[PDB]
């Protein structure tokens, strides 16, 4: 059969209509905000519809709080028996806090999730024991970690968001290691893991930084090597990078939110959000070391991890994909009881 | 008539505006209407870059010189001359100068009676520059999306734009462009070496012809592209590299607004598995 | 092929067939030895206890 | 014809090919029966329990 | 410190400057190799040879050609053929105007180089470009249309003739020229021809009916020299500027 | 020696025959051992499942030893020993292939220019995998054998040594890669434009200059004021391609050995741009 | 193909057909063996209990 | 190949066969030595205790 | 090759064989010296105690 010469103009029109196909197919274009200097391109790249949907998500709507009773009446420590951490609240405020906590942690299961159905005084369920340490942790976070959580504060809704198990929790060997026998060592990486943003980066970094105090500072403070300072660290850089993937995914931001890529090391070129993130790293490590990990004996086997360790919190446990938890909604002003230990 | 064989080729013709006024040479360079426009835009742009250099309060060196685009708040509008307007005017002059260079090459090709493959290939570099400074900024709604005109600051722009997606290496168009750029260097090394080996066979050997050239690659890789096929292959490789660079930058921001590694969830969670 | 199919070599070149068979057999032996090294019970150089569960 | 074989050569090659393929399939069936006796490979409604 | 020579200088800076020296030397060497053809330069007004330093012009290198002979570069040979073109006033850079027919004279885009007056050979010493009617070991791929028999249309939409044969490169298995019998036989370079297999036509937009009648022809009808090839190709290339206008 | 219609459109249609020789067979044996090691470690990393292998192949790799092993000649297998073996066998196969290319050039009477262009890439590969880890005394500084992992290594190497954009030899290597693409587009377009004049037969144009070479030279002379010859442009391209990997090896040698922070190196030498302080009161909270 | 389709070898070259069927059979065998190794119950070298659940 | 099959060298070229065999044997020896070095009990240069567990 | 098998060089080029042998021997010596340097007991320039454990 004769070969037909290619219709250049017709295929050019087809190319134009395919460009239209691409435009309708793959974007109304993302919305930009500029945080740094011009020409640097430090800022946020967000789809407007997706950002609006995440703000209008049910988890980002802090439940309405009832009017607070005047703190002048019979305390909860005399009316009730087993209230070691809430013995300074007026009984009316104690009941208001119980209702709020039920709305925040177990709205579906109701008051019976953390209480014996026929005895509110009995510390039978493990959930009551865990909730007491939850209350203590929230008070500790509000009183002692205002460098990070103020002025918004943290309540039971900040992590739990209306269900007993918070959405973003982690364990020690959260990503199953690969390799059979003497072959296939994945080295805690080389997998399509969502902890590393679906990259082949170290996906089990939360243990080194949010439970351990390992160094995230890989970049030297001098241009030339020192005699006692290490001259290597490319693989150690991958651990920091994976941790920064976790941080970026937990806040729904990019690297430029806290860094100038010209030098990831220089704080003077960094947005003031990097200072809040430093306090956040310290606070998350404190949370895991002091409250969430020592709760392992109180958990059933259904709640533990592959390594038998307690569930732990990270940047994404509170923020849930936003730069601030619930995008900055104040949650502690309505509940002064959760703002400081008694 | 500078080269020993150039006199017979210096004739009238090739103008794209239909006129003999600009048809002349200054030294080795051919001057056209588009040569004049190229020099006009070039001197304007270079003088404005020097102005922005001497008006910089930080006393930068040649490496630290930077004429930055306007803020993203100015949108697709007009900025003060010291607040992005200088970058805008230099961008307009650069686009004009590059298009004029391509059109002058078209004029030279018409005068020499050869094909327009060179202006056409340079149009791909011009399209990459335009997609970086004009098209992508309009797709994103602000001229502040273009890169600053500085030797070292445009590297910082590249770095921060890449880290806006948390791992730019995972961009599929970026992967394709890098593959094509590295393959272009591989093919250029192979071709230059083969032609130099055929033209310089050594001591006691005659200059090898097309049979030896084809035999060397059929004996090494198992396939010979030929002497006409190698140049088509090289042009195609370079043009594909630049085209995929344009695609990867036009899908970053206008299309993809999240991390690039998670785009591969289409393959990791393909409906098959 | 069988002990009596001597005419297969009127269709397959003995030299090339022997070379391809040697390459395939060496590759398969390496594969199986690596699969034995890639399992705790059958890695004879690691010397794990035979009972592995 | 096109490959360059007589119908008699093709018949002999098909005879040996059929014998070899039948032996291979018989050995594969025996191996699959042995593997099923080792561990059945079609799960029930409950799975591998 | 580790890689320091002083409070400012260091090893990387010195290695960078050493590479700068090496790169500038390589560029100098490359520019010397660029001057193996066309140098020394000449003036645009009287043809006076300009003096170039021996450090810019390399010593001649000898190419031992595959079929015998030695080519040197530079070779002290200068193209001094009379150009049939004039200009008003010998001003530097002033372009020339052909006196007569620029295509037949070889002026500008029709200009050609005085190459070897012998046909190009292969490794075994047999003519590289030959018509397909002479070689039986070479045929045309059935997947591609056969140019032979196709009508030949010039740039003026006039059927000037038909394709009678194809000249094939025996060293690369590629069609180099089309032998076209004008409705008396001419060679059309294949890159200058566009094929239409549905209408069975070959369009050569670089030629008119007048230009086809003046196309240079090889001395032999089965043999073409490098100079004849060069002249014919230059004629068709100059037709892009001098034919349809 | 089969034919290929599709490849015969862009270029020639003949595929083969290929000459391997002694060094070719040796290189194939070494390289197959390396590839078997890498691929079997990748398949074992997904617990031998080929479904998961297909899912995760870009993410899979053979990983170098950790920093805890240093430059131990042969670490434990599943702790980087497989990587060291794969690197050794790949290096041996690549070196034997270089010898093969040199020998193929010699037996054809041709110059050894492709071999010495391959030597530059081999130098870069050796700096990446063997030479630099030896000087730094750590196998861990070497790239993994994986698709996405060596991109992760690339990014983490740039991050570890302070923005490799500020490495002057990285700048030079990028300039030379851009110039390789530029020069090769220039040359392909130029030869295609003079293909109507016989310009694709370049070696015949080298020993006998035709109007194709003259017009190719004059186009660039009239465009940018200077030109090359039909042979010199190939030296230009050869050197531009060689310098890519030469400067790449040079800039990787200097990272961690003599320079540990490249951005601070540029700050010392007045290369890093200084930007107006948009964030006036941000300091190190750990200071 | 059937026991009586002896003329299929007048269309397919027996030597090349046997090398493409041998290659395909080896690749298929490798794929199925690796599929067995890739699952807890049918990995005969890992030796998990047959009730993997 | 046996002590009496001397006619193999009329079918296999002695020079190329010896060179390919030398290459294969060197690669195999290197691979086995490296595999021994890659295990605790058989790295004779690291000198771990033989009782490795 | 043995002391009395002098007809090697009627099959193998003496000069090419010598150059290849020199290259192989130098590379092997470099490899074994690197093996010694890469182990604590046999690194003679680092001078660790012979008792290494
Ligand atoms: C080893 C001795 C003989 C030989 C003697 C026999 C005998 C006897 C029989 C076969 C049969 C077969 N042979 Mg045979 N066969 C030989 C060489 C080969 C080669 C080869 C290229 O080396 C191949 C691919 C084959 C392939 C085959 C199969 C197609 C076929 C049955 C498949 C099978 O048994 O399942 C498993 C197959 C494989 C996993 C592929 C490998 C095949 C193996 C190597 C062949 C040996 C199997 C044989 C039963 C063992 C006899 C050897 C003893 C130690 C003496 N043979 C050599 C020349 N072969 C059978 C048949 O045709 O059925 C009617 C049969 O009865
Ligand atoms: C093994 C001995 C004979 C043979 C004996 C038969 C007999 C008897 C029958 C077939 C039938 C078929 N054969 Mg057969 N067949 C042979 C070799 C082949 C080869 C090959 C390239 O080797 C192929 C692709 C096939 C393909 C096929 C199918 C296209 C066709 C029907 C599909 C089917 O029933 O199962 C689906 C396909 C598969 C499961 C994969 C196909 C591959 C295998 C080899 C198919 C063989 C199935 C057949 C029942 C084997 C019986 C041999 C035993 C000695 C009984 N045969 C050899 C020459 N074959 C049947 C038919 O024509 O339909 C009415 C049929 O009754
Ligand atoms: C070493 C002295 C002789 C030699 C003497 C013998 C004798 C005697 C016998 C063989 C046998 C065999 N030889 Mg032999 N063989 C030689 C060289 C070779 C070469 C080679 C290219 O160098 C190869 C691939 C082989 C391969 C083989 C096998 C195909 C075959 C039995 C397989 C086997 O034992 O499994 C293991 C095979 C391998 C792991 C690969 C092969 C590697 C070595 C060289 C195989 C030698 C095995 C043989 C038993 C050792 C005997 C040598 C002693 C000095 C007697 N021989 C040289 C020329 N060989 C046996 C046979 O065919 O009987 C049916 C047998 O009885
Ligand atoms: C060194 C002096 C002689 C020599 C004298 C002998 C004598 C005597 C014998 C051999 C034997 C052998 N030689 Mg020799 N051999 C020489 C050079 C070589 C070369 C080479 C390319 O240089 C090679 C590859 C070989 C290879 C071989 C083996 C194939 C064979 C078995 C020995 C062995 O353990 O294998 C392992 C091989 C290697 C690890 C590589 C081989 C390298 C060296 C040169 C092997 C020499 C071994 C031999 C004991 C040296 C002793 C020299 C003393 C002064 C006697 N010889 C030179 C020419 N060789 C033996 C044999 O044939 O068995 C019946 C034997 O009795
Ligand atoms: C100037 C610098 C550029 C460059 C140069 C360069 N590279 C080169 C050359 C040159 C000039 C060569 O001569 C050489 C070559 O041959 O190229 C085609 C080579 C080469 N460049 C290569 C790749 C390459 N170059 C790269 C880059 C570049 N190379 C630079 C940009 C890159 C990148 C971007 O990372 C890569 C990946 C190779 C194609 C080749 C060297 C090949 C080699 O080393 O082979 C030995 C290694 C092996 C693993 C052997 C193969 C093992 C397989 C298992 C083979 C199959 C065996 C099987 C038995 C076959 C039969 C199977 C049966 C079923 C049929
Ligand atoms: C498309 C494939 C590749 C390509 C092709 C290509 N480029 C080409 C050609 C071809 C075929 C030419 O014919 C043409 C040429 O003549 O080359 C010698 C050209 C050319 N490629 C050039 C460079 C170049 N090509 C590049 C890339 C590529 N070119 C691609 C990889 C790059 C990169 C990657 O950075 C550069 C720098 C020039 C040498 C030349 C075009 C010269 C030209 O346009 O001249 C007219 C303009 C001026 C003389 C100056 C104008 C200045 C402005 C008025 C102000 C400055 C604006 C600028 C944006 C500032 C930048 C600051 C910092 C970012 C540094
Ligand atoms: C009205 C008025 C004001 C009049 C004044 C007129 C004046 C002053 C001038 C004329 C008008 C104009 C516009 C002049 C231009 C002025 C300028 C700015 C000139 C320089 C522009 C320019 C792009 C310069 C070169 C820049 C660089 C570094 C380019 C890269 C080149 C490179 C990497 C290597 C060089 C390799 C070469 C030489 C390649 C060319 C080349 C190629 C590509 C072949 O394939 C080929 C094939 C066969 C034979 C020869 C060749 C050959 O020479
Ligand atoms: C199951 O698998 C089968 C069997 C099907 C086979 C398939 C295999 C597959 C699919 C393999 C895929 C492999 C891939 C995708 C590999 C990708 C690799 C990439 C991208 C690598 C990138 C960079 C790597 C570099 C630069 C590595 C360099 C390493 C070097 C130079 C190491 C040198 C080491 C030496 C010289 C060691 C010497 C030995 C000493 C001297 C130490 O001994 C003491
Ligand atoms: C788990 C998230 C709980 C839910 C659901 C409810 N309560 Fe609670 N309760 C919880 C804790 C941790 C404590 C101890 C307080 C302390 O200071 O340690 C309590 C205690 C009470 C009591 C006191 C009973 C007693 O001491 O005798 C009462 C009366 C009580 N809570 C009431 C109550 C109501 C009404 C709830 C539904 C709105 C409810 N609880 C849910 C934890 C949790
Ligand atoms: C705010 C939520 C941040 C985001 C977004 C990113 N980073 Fe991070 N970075 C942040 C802090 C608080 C710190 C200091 C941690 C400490 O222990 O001091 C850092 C530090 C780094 C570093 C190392 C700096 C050094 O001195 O070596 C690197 C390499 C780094 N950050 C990289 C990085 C990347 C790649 C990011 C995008 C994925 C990214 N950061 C985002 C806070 C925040
Ligand atoms: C100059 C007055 C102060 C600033 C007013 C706002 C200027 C920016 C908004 C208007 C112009 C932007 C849109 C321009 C479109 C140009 C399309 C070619
Ligand atoms: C491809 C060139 C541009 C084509 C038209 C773009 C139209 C959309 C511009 C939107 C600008 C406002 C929103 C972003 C700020
Ligand atoms: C001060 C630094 C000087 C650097 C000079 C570099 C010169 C490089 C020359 C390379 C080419 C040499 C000639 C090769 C011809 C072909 C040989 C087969
Ligand atoms: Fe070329
Ligand atoms: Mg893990
Ligand atoms: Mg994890
Ligand atoms: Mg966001
Ligand atoms: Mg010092």
């Amino acid at each position: 059969s004769p070969r037909a010469p290619v219709w250049v103009g017709g295929w050019f029109v087809v190319g134009l209509i395919t460009i239209g196909l691409l435009t309708v197919m793959m974007g109304p274009a993302g919305t930009y905000t500029q945080s740094g200097y011009r020409g640097l391109m430090m800022g946020e790249v967000d789809m407007a519809d997706e950002l609006a949907d995440d703000m209008a998500a049910p988890k980002n709507q802090v439940p309405a709080a009832s009017e607070r009773f005047p703190d002048e009446g019979p305390l909860a420590g005399e009316v009730y028996v087993n209230v070691p951490v809430l013995a300074h609240l007026s009984a009316d405020n104690f009941n208001r806090l119980m209702v709020a906590i039920t709305e925040w942690v177990s709205p579906e299961e109701g008051c019976n999730y953390c209480h014996d159905p026929d005895d509110l005084t009995a510390e039978r369920p493990y959930t009551k024991i865990v909730s007491r340490r939850m209350l203590e942790m929230v008070m500790y976070l509000n009183s002692q970690w205002g460098d990070h959580v103020a002025p918004s504060g943290v309540t039971c809704w900040t992590c739990h968001r209306g269900n007993p198990v918070p959405e973003n929790i982690w364990f020690k060997n959260d990503d199953a290691d690969g390799g059979s026998g003497a072959l296939g060592n994945t080295f805690g990486q080389n997998a399509a893991s969502w902890d590393a943003g679906l990259s082949a980066l170290p996906n089990d970094v939360m243990e080194a930084y949010l439970l351990d105090d390992q160094n995230l500072r890989i970049t030297p403070t001098n241009d030339l090597p020192m005699n006692g300072v290490t001259q290597i660290g490319t693989k150690q850089a991958e651990w920091t990078y994976g941790m920064m993937f976790h941080i970026s995914k937990g806040l729904g931001v990019n690297c430029t939110y806290c860094h100038n890529s010209q030098s990831f090391r220089v704080w003077e070129m960094s947005p003031p959000a990097r200072v809040t993130a430093w306090h956040g790293i310290q606070m998350t490590r404190a949370i895991n070391v002091d409250f969430l990990d020592p709760l392992q004996p109180e958990y059933p086997a259904n709640r533990l991890g592959p390594e038998g360790d307690a569930p732990k919190a990270n940047c994404a446990t509170c923020h849930q994909g936003a730069f601030k938890p619930m995008y900055g909604e104040n949650v502690i002003d309505d509940y002064p009881s959760l703002a400081a230990p008694g | 008539a500078m080269l020993s064989f150039e006199r017979k080729y210096r004739v009238r013709g090739g103008s794209l505006i239909g006129g003999d006024l600009f048809d002349f040479w200054v030294g080795p360079f051919y001057v056209g209407f588009f040569g004049v426009t190229t020099l006009f835009f070039t001197f304007v742009g270079v003088a404005l870059i020097a102005y922005g250099w001497v008006m910089d309060p930080s006393d930068p060196t040649v490496w630290q010189l930077s004429i930055a685009p306007p803020d993203l708040s100015y949108g697709l509008g007009f900025a003060p001359l010291m607040e992005g307007g200088l970058w805008q005017i230099i961008t307009i002059c650069a686009v004009g100068a590059f298009v004029s260079w391509a059109l002058r090459e078209v004029e030279i090709c018409r005068k020499l009676g050869i094909g327009f493959h060179v202006p056409f290939a340079f149009s791909f570099a011009i399209a990459a520059y335009v997609a970086l400074t004009v098209v992508r900024p309009m797709l994103l709604g602000a001229w502040g999306h273009g890169f600053p005109y500085g030797i070292m600051s445009h590297l910082d722009w590249v770095s921060n734009v890449g880290y806006q997606f948390l791992h730019f290496h995972y961009n599929p168009g970026h992967m394709l462009g890098i593959t094509f750029f590295f393959t272009t260097a591989l093919a250029l090394a192979m071709h230059g070496g083969l032609i130099l080996s055929a033209a310089n066979p050594g001591k006691g050997e005659k200059v090898k012809g097309p049979e030896h050239e084809n035999t060397f690659f059929r004996d090494t890789v198992g396939y010979s592209i030929g002497t006409l096929g190698i140049h088509r292959l090289g042009l195609i490789l370079a043009l594909s590299a630049v085209f995929w660079s344009i695609v990867c930058m036009l899908i970053s921001g206008p299309v993809w607004t999240k991390g690039w590694p998670e785009w591969w969830n289409w393959w990791y969670e393909l409906p098959i598995w | 092929m069988t002990f009596s199919t001597h005419k297969v070599w009127l269709m397959f070149d003995p030299r090339s067939t022997l070379v391809a068979l040697a390459a395939f057999l060496v590759v398969l032996a390496l594969l199986i030895h690596f699969l034995c090294l890639g399992h705790d019970r059958f890695n004879w150089l690691e010397g794990n206890p035979a009972a592995t569960k | 014809s096109s490959t360059g074989l007589t119908e008699a050569e093709a018949k002999e090659f098909h005879a040996v090919y059929s014998q070899s393929a039948a032996g291979f399939l018989a050995v594969c069936a025996v191996a699959h029966v042995l593997a099923w006796m080792w561990r059945p490979f079609w799960p029930g409604a409950e799975g591998w329990v | 410190m580790i890689g320091d020579f002083s409070s400012y200088m260091d090893v990387a800076q010195i290695v960078l400057y050493a590479f700068w020296i090496f790169l500038f030397g390589v560029i100098f060497y490359l520019r010397r190799e660029d001057r193996r053809e066309g140098y020394p330069l000449e003036r645009d007004t009287d043809g006076k040879i300009m003096s170039i330093g021996p450090w810019n012009l390399p010593a001649p290198k000898i190419f031992y050609k595959p079929q015998g002979g030695t080519y040197s570069a530079p070779n002290a040979a200068r193209d001094t053929r009379a150009i049939k073109a004039t200009r008003v006033g010998n001003f530097p850079g002033a372009p020339l105007d052909p006196t007569g027919d620029p295509l037949v004279d070889g002026v500008g885009p029709a200009a050609y180089a005085e190459r070897a007056d012998t046909p190009d050979k292969t490794l075994e010493g047999r003519t590289r470009i030959v018509p397909l009617r002479t070689d039986a070991d070479l045929w045309l791929a059935p997947e591609d249309p056969d140019p032979r028999g196709m009508a030949v249309v010039a740039g003026c939409r006039t059927t000037v003739g038909a394709v009678s044969d194809v000249w094939v490169d025996r060293a690369e298995n590629i069609i180099r020229y089309l032998e076209v019998s004008l409705g008396k036989t001419v060679l059309v370079p294949m890159p200058m021809a566009v094929f239409n297999d549905l209408t069975r036509t070959v369009t050569v937009k670089s030629m008119d009916a007048k230009s086809f009648a003046n196309v240079p022809t090889p001395k032999s009808a089965e043999q073409i020299t490098l100079r004849e090839e060069d002249r014919i190709q230059a004629y068709y290339a100059g037709g892009t500027l001098y034919a349809n206008k | 020696s089969t034919l290929s219609y599709w490849l015969g459109k862009i270029g020639d249609a003949q595929i083969g025959p290929i000459y391997l020789g002694a060094t070719g067979i040796a290189s194939l044996i070494f390289g197959f051992v390396a590839i078997e090691i890498i691929g079997l470690n990748m398949l074992a990393s997904v617990d031998w499942n080929p479904v998961e292998f297909l899912r995760q192949f870009p993410w899979l790799a053979l990983e170098p030893p950790g920093p805890e092993h240093g430059l131990r000649a042969m670490p434990p297998l599943n702790e980087g020993g497989w990587w060291v073996m794969a690197g050794f066998f790949l290096t041996a196969s690549i070196l034997l292939w270089w010898v093969r290319t040199w020998q193929r050039a010699k037996d054809l009477g041709m110059g050894t220019h492709i071999a010495w262009a391959f030597a530059s890439a081999i130098f870069f590969y050796l700096v990446l995998g063997f030479i630099r880890p030896v000087m730094l005394g750590s196998w861990s500084e070497a790239p993994p054998f994986g698709i996405f992992p060596h991109l992760d290594w690339t990014a983490a190497f740039s991050i570890r040594y302070g923005n490799l954009y500020y490495n002057p030899f990285h700048m030079l290597s990028i300039a030379f890669l851009y110039g390789s693409a530029l020069i090769f587009a220039m040359h392909g377009a130029t030869i295609l434009s003079v293909s109507r004049l016989g310009g694709d037969r370049e070696v015949e144009q080298i020993t006998d200059r035709g109007t194709a070479a003259e017009r190719a030279a004059l186009f660039w002379r009239w465009t940018m004021g200077f030109n090359a010859t039909m042979e010199s442009i190939h030296r230009w391209g050869w050197w531009c391609a060689v310098f890519v990997t030469l400067t790449a090896g040079l800039g990787i040698l200097l990272s961690g050995t003599v320079v540990d922070n490249w951005y601070l190196w540029a700050v010392k030498h007045g290369v890093a741009p200084t930007y107006p302080d948009v964030f006036p009161g941000v300091t190190d909270p750990a200071a």
